[PDB]
DNA sequence: CTCCCGGCAAATTGT
DNA sequence: TATAATCGAGCCGGGA
RNA sequence: AAUU
């Protein structure tokens, strides 16, 4: 909203759009630099104003939000690379 | 035998006692074992036939049964009754679970699969579909019951101080809270040796607390905040629906970079 | 806060993964708390309400056990047998999986008596310790519903 | 289907008791308490482990855990050591356990019998933030309370003094749980008078009193500030998903920033002044740059004294200040030079 | 059959 | 801490 | 409740 200063909402027909277009990397871009991919947003911002081309997004954190929601419900979530071991979003932050 | 030394009862001299006029009968179905020395099980024991009463040996149960020790006419009562294992509540079903073999269960269920009645290897299939899950998941079943309950971090249920410098506060705040009270209570109750009774009532509205933060609604009346008819917000209802966790914030974003007007 | 502890003992990045002894906070970034899980040590254990309630019902199918009966013993309504113990109920042996009501369970566990009250000041036809067999009277006007051993309440007169 | 009904049906399946049999089990439980306090002086065992032991078979196998106050685990070893040693005992001391047992056994009793004493009186106070089920398990509370406390040679019926320990239980369970944000017992006490108080105000003056009116009415130590800061304190926060106007499309947490987490140009903001002050004191000895970090905070987080800066690097008070504005000082010059610290000072 | 649970367009604004 | 108080108050499709 |  207007009012808060808000973003407009990119939603799930606008994604269907993108996706139809075949753009992956603009799609992307409303899923991480330009929402909640927290690092990738600052870094993004940064190297705009130094000139600098925009670098390659990570993790949103809506997606953390939901790994851990489902944690709250005793359901275990894997992130895992192909060789099937576990991958940490979380980069040891979330690990004892 | 009275609250003040006048007003007893005591033997004038040498004689006999007989009781009259009592307020009412018990009736019991019980075994009497009178003795004359020491007992040597005291009041509340179980016991099964043959077991030592009194008298070093001497007298013993005839039945299965509990132990009623009467000091006043020195006998030994054995009430009947058996050891019976008997549970309720999640923690019976969590018994049960862990005393699955699935190997076992999935060779019987196969047996079942050759039967000719239609039904009979239809549900035989359901059940063997959730066997198979487990066995070649790695879950063990009683994993659907739970000892520790995990908590949300902090931010994802904050506490925020508004612009006003009032407090604003995530529903799951006041789910947990129901339950950490519950199973508080339920702690103290079960040092203090409350009857079943009690016991009992904790321990079903244990589980509703559990059932509200999981999935209020799911299972009986929704939980509210007092004076409100809204349902808390739990964790099933954040993630599902239009409004839930994929459809709003992962499906689809709100963006910077963006703008609107009129065209 | 970033990199510093509660009560402020160590405020900067030179402790990283110090925990603060007086306050007990661990010097690390403030993002953690959107991810660190705690977790509540129940007193009995609770079942979760996805494999129950959703159909057809996960532990109910495993156990083979209906959506009542499953209703009944997480919801404390119902005993279900876990080892009879011997135990015979009706003149038929209590198996293993079978669901006892609470008047059930307590003649099983507790066993079966009654207690007859006595019209004030009718005296007793028989006497305290006395075996008496069912539908034997008591008193004028009490008759017993079950065998047993009689026991005086509390005798009025002595 | 209904917890409530099905707990009203499970206590009218325990009889209420007789004036004897309540007499009974109370003498009987009074008795037992002074067996356990003989049992203790014979064995020379804490009273409260015997207590728990008798207790144990009692309930029977079902209940045994660990109890709080006792040093040892309770454990079926445990409790079969000190069960057989209690049974060690010669009959006239012997005679102390089964009086024992037969305590814990009536006390059991007349807890159950007097269940729905503390629903009738639990029913009143209702509406007041604990549910019904709730207040009733912190009736039953003070209801144990009770039956421990509870001298029966007085003559009182039990009936007037569990109410007592019942209303007091669930009184204090309405102070301590009723509040998203705790608020002690006293304070809580405090809030209801000066409700009440407005109330009276209110209904005298025909409208809302002041502040000054309700602190009149509180009587001495009262003015109008503490009892703003009273209300203040008394605010209660309100539902992140509290749904605003329209359709149920939007919830009010949605309207709330995140003031914590750095913007993307804040994040980038103080990264490079953080980047800018390191070009400068790298251009200082590291002997003067040194004090200046430690005077500002910059290591350790506080702002250290004049003299404690002294012990670090060994030297006197006025030294450390004359270093700290020479180090100031050439800061400064190399600020007119270069300009690159001047636009983040906003 | 009956019942019980899951669905029921998008973006925007306004008190 | 003691008179006595004892049981509440929208339509639709699909799958067991 | 509006706008398309
Ligand atoms: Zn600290």
């Amino acid at each position: 909203g207007k009012a808060q200063f808000g973003g407009q909402r990119f939603g799930e027909m606008e994604v269907w759009a993108l996706e139809a277009y075949g753009a992956a990397h603009t799609l992307q871009e409303m899923l991480t630099l330009k929402s909640d991919d927290i690092e990738g947003r600052n870094a993004a911002y940064e190297a705009i104003i130094k000139g600098e081309d925009v670098p390659e997004p990570s993790v949103p954190e809506s997606f953390r939000v939901l790994v851990k929601e489902l944690q709250a419900l005793a359901l275990d979530v894997q992130t895992l690379d192909e060789k099937d071991n576990p991958v940490d979003i979380f980069e040891g932050l979330a690990s004892k | 035998a009275a609250i003040d030394p006048e007003e007893e009862v005591i033997a004038e001299a040498e004689g006999v006692v007989h009781l009259h006029e009592p307020a009412s009968i018990l009736v019991v179905k019980a075994r009497v074992y009178p003795f004359e020395d020491d007992v040597e099980v005291s009041t509340g024991d179980r016991v099964a036939p043959g077991d030592v009463l009194a008298d070093g040996g001497k007298v013993k149960s005839d039945v299965y049964g509990r132990v009623e020790v009467d000091l006043v006419r020195n006998v030994v009562r054995v009430v009947e009754s058996y050891d019976i294992d008997a549970r309720m509540g999640a923690e019976a079903i969590q018994q049960l679970l862990k005393e699955l073999d699935l190997e076992a269960l999935e060779k019987e269920l196969l047996e079942e699969m050759k039967h000719p009645s239609r039904a009979r290897r239809a549900k035989a299939r359901k059940r063997l579909e959730v066997v198979r899950a487990f066995l070649d998941s790695g879950n063990r079943p009683e994993w659907m019951i739970l000892e520790a309950v995990p908590v949300l971090p902090p931010d994802l249920r904050p506490m925020v101080q508004v612009d006003g410098g009032r407090f604003a506060t995530s529903d799951l705040n006041d789910l947990y809270r129901r339950l950490i009270n519950r199973n508080n209570r339920l702690k103290k109750l079960l040092a203090q040796g409350a009857p079943e009774i009690i016991i009992r009532n904790e321990k079903r509205m244990l589980q509703e607390a559990v059932d509200a933060l999981l999935d209020n609604g799911r299972r009986g009346a929704p939980v509210t905040n007092p004076g409100s008819d809204r349902p808390l917000r739990s964790l099933t209802d954040i993630l599902s629906g239009k409004q839930g966790r994929f459809r709003q914030n992962l499906l689809g974003k709100r963006v910077d970079y963006s703008g609107r007007s009129v065209i | 806060k970033d990199y510093e502890c509660a009560c402020g003992k160590y405020k900067r990045q030179r402790f990283e993964g110090k925990v603060c002894e007086r306050c007990g906070v661990e010097v690390t970034k403030s993002i953690v708390r959107r991810y660190r899980m705690g977790h509540i040590e129940l007193a009995t254990p609770a079942a979760h309400i996805w494999f129950v309630k959703d159909v057809p019902s996960k532990i109910g199918t495993l156990l083979d056990l209906s959506a009542t009966e499953l209703e009944q013993v997480l919801y404390f309504s119902k005993y279900i047998v876990l080892d009879p113990k011997g135990a015979i109920l009706n003149g038929v042996p209590v198996e293993k999986r079978q669901l006892l009501t609470d008047e059930e369970y307590r003649e099983l566990r507790y066993g079966k008596q009654e207690t007859y009250p006595l019209p004030p000041g009718v005296d007793a036809l028989v006497k305290d310790g006395e075996e008496v067999v069912k539908g034997q009277e008591l008193a004028p006007g009490v008759v017993s519903r079950l065998d047993g051993v009689a026991l005086y309440r509390f005798p009025r007169r002595v | 289907s209904d917890p409530v009904r099905q707990y009203l049906h499970e206590i009218g399946q325990v009889p209420l008791l007789t004036l004897e049999e309540e007499v009974e089990l109370a003498r009987k439980v009074e008795e037992g308490m002074e067996a356990i306090k003989k049992l203790s002086e014979i064995t020379g065992l804490d009273p409260d482990l015997i207590r728990e032991v008798v207790r144990a078979k009692i309930l029977g196998s079902a209940r045994v855990r660990h109890i709080p106050g006792l040093k040892e685990t309770l454990d079926p070893k445990t409790v079969e050591e000190i069960d057989q040693k209690l049974k060690s005992l010669p009959k006239e001391h012997k005679r102390y356990l089964h009086i024992a047992r037969e305590g814990e056994a009536a006390r059991q009793h007349l807890i159950e019998a007097n269940l729905r004493l503390v629903v009738s009186i639990a029913k009143k106070y209702t509406g007041r933030g604990l549910s019904f089920l709730d207040l009733i398990q912190e009736g039953n509370q003070g209801l144990i309370r009770a039956v421990e406390k509870f001298e029966y040679k007085r003559r009182f019926k039990f009936s007037t003094y569990a109410t007592w320990w019942i209303r007091q239980a669930i009184n204090r369970a309405i102070a301590d749980q009723a509040r998203t944000i705790r608020i002690p017992v006293h304070m809580v006490e405090t809030i209801n008078k000066l409700s009440r108080t407005a109330r009276q105000l209110q209904q005298e003056l025909g409208r809302e009193p002041t502040y000054e009116e309700i602190a009149e009415a509180m009587g001495p130590g009262w003015d109008a500030k503490r009892v703003e800061e009273t209300l203040k304190i008394a605010q209660e926060p309100v539902s992140l998903e509290t749904p605003i106007g329209d359709e149920k499309d939007s919830f009010y947490g949605d309207f709330i920033p995140d003031e914590h987490l750095p913007s993307p140009v804040d994040a980038a903001t103080q990264s490079l002044l953080s980047e800018e002050l390191e070009k400068a004191l790298s251009k200082l000895s590291e002997r003067e740059a040194m004090v200046l970090k430690l005077r500002k905070g910059l290591i350790d987080g506080r702002e250290h004294t004049l003299e404690e800066v002294g012990a670090f690097f060994g030297v006197t008070r006025e030294r450390i200040r004359q270093i700290e504005n020479k180090a100031l000082r050439k800061l400064k010059y190399h600020e007119s030079r270069t300009r690159k610290l001047r636009d983040f000072l906003d």
